[PDB]
C-alpha cells in the first residue's frame, strides 16, 4: 500500500510518454526511498531505467513496499489531460487496483485494474548536450541513413551519417551553446541505429540537459534528470 | 549489424 | 429584409460551429428583438436553442421579420476565415439570398442562396462550471464508458463512469475553481450519453461559464452565454 | 566555386518552400552580384523568378561563377530544421557537390550530390496588399469557383468569383489596411485560376507586402521582397 | 436505454 | 480557357 503525490501532472505524463515509446508495459517497484522501473524493449536492444526518489514528491508514504504492473499506453491516456500545475496522486490499497487522481480545477480519480509484469560499463567519453541537438541530429541523420556514428575527442563531439549519396555531420565544441560539457578519456567511436535514437529522443525536451556516455563499439548511455533528483536512463546497444 | 544488449 | 452587424466574426463562427456539431441545417427566425434558432438533432435526443438579442449587435434593423433556412456546414466554411476583430454583416433583401460580409483588413462579401428548413422542466439541481471541467470530464468518462452519471448534492457535483474494468470519478465542491456555483433542491441523479455530451461540449470554450440543470432521470439543460445577453442552450434526453 | 552565408535559415527555407510549390527542381545561377533562379511550372502556366543580391548575405564570395541544379524538395527537407536565427552556409568547391551548413546551437553540415537542370508586359494596374488579403481572397474564391476575376480602378481593387450558386467579392480601397498602394492607368480586368494562385500564395506570409501587376486579359505579376533587396516574382498566365 | 426528447 | 505563358 502507498499514497504518492507528484506536483506537475503534465511533466509526469511526459516522463511516462518518453518511456512508452520503447516499451509497452513495465513493473514499477515502490519502496520507501522512491519509485523505480526497469525494462528492455521488445527487440532487446534498449534498456530503460527510471528512478524517482521520494524527495521529488510532495507526499510519499509507503506502508509496505510493492511492485505493480503497468501498461504504459493505458497510463499515458489517463494522464493526457493532466495540466502543468495539476496535482497527481498515485494511491494503492490492499486490492489489485491503482487509484490515479489528477487534481486541479477539479478532482478526477481513475480506478484501473493492475496486471502483473515479469554490469557497469567503462565509458571513455561523456558529453552533456541540449535535447534540441540530439533531436535535430537524429532527424538530420535519418535523412541520409539508418545509422549514425558518434565520435568524441577533447573539446569535440561529432555525430555523422552517410547514405548512398548524401552525408551529414553534426559537430559541437564548447563554444557552441549546444554542448554544455565534455570529458573524454581518449578518442571514442561507436555507431548506433537512427530509429532507436529517434524513439529515445522523441519524448526528449528541447531545453533538457542530456548526458551521454559511451565507449568504442560499446553501448551508449543516455540520461536526463527530473526535478534534479529524478532520473530517466536509456542504455542502447551499438551497431558494431 | 545491430548488436543486442545481450552482447554486453 | 434586414441588415444585422455583429462585431467579432470569429466568435460568431464558433457559436455556429458549436451548433453544427449536433445539427446540419436550421431555421433562423429574425425579428425586431433578435435572432433565434431552434432544432433537434437527427436522432431526436438533443434539442439546441440559440437566442441572440439585438443589443449584442452594433447594428440591428429588421424592416419585416422573417425566417431563413441555413445549412450550418456551408455557413461554417464561409465564416472560417473571420478574425477575432473582423466585423460580420448579415444582410437580406427581398430575394431569396443571404449576403454575408466579413470586414477587417478587406471587405469580403458572399452571396449564398437560401433554402427552406421546416415544456418547462422541474430541474432539482443547478451548477455553474468552467467549460474545461466538462470537456475534461467527458473525455475522462469516454476512456471507460459510453455513459456518464451526474450526481448533485449540497456543495457537491459529481460526474462518474465505469466500464468493464476501470472507472472514473470527477468531483467538485465550491473550494474548486472549477465549480462557480451550486444550488441543489435535493440529491439529484441522472445519467447521459458520452458521445452526445462530447458533441455538445466540443465547441465549448475552456474558460466559458457553463450552467447545467437537471433532475432525477430527467434531461439535462446546458447553456452558456454570448456577450452576456446571447444564449446557446442544449437540452439532452437522459439514459434512464 | 563559392561560399555564401545567409543569416536566418528559417527565412531562407520558407523562400525555398514557396518556390517548391510550383516547381520541383531548378537551376540556380551564382554570379558575383547574387543568386538568381528562373523556372516554369510543369504545365507552363506559371513562371517563377527569384533574385537574391549579395548585399543580403553576411558573406558572399564567388571565385568563378556557375550554375547548379537543385531539387527543391530535397533542399526543402534539409533546411526544415533551420531556426529563425540559425546561420546558413552554401559552399561549393570544384567537385559536383553542394555543402549546406546550418549553424546555431550546433554546426550541421550536409553534403548533397548536385544534378544538372536545363518580354516586358504593359501592365495597366498595380496594387500592394498584405499577404493575408490574397491568402484569404483565394480561399474565399475557392469556396465558390476555380476562377477568380481581378478588377482594378482608381482607389478600388476587386477580386471576385461566382459558381453555380454562390458568389464572393473581396474589395479594397485605400481606407482598408489591407491595401497599401494603388496605381491604375485605366480600368483593368483579367481572370485567373484559383489553384495556381493557391499554390502561389500558400508559402506567402500574412504580413508580407505583396505587389501585383496586370493588364486586361493579360498575365499577372506577383512579387514580394526578401531583406528588401531580394525578390521572388511569379508570372501567371490568365484565364481568357 | 437512451431516451428520446419525445419522452418528456 | 487557361492560357499558357507561351501565349504572351
Amino acid at each position: 500500500p502507498f499514497e504518492i503525490v507528484f506536483e506537475g501532472a503534465k511533466e509526469f505524463a511526459q516522463l511516462i510518454d518518453t518511456a512508452s515509446k520503447l516499451i509497452d508495459e513495465a513493473a514499477f517497484k515502490v519502496t520507501e526511498d522512491g519509485i523505480s522501473m526497469r525494462a528492455m524493449d521488445p527487440s532487446r536492444v534498449v534498456l530503460i531505467d527510471l528512478n524517482l526518489p521520494s524527495s521529488i514528491f510532495s507526499k510519499y508514504e509507503v506502508v509496505e513496499p510493492e511492485t505493480i504492473g503497468v501498461n504504459l499506453d493505458h497510463l499515458k491516456k489517463i494522464l493526457k489531460r493532466g495540466k502543468a500545475k495539476d496535482t497527481l496522486i498515485l494511491k494503492k490499497g490492499e486490492e489489485n487496483f491503482l487509484e490515479i487522481t489528477i487534481q486541479g480545477t477539479a478532482t478526477r480519480t481513475f480506478r484501473v485494474p493492475l496486471i502483473d509484469v515479469e554490469p557497469e560499463l567503462p565509458f571513455t567519453a561523456k558529453v552533456v548536450v541540449l535535447g534540441e541537438v540530439l533531436k535535430d541530429a537524429v532527424k538530420d541523420a535519418s535523412l541520409v541513413s539508418d545509422s549514425i556514428k558518434f565520435i568524441a575527442r577533447e573539446n569535440e563531439f561529432i555525430m555523422k551519417a552517410e547514405g548512398e549519396t548524401q552525408e551529414v555531420e553534426i559537430k559541437l565544441t564548447l563554444e557552441d551553446e549546444g554542448l554544455l560539457d565534455i570529458e573524454v578519456q581518449e578518442e571514442t567511436k561507436s555507431a548506433y541505429g537512427v530509429s532507436y535514437l529517434s524513439d529515445m529522443v522523441k519524448g526528449l525536451g528541447k531545453a533538457d540537459e542530456v548526458t551521454i556516455k559511451f565507449g568504442n563499439e560499446m553501448p551508449m548511455q543516455m540520461e536526463y534528470y527530473i526535478r534534479d533528483e529524478g532520473r530517466l536512463t536509456f542504455l542502447l546497444a551499438p551497431r558494431v | 549489424k545491430q548488436a543486442t544488449l545481450f552482447d554486453f
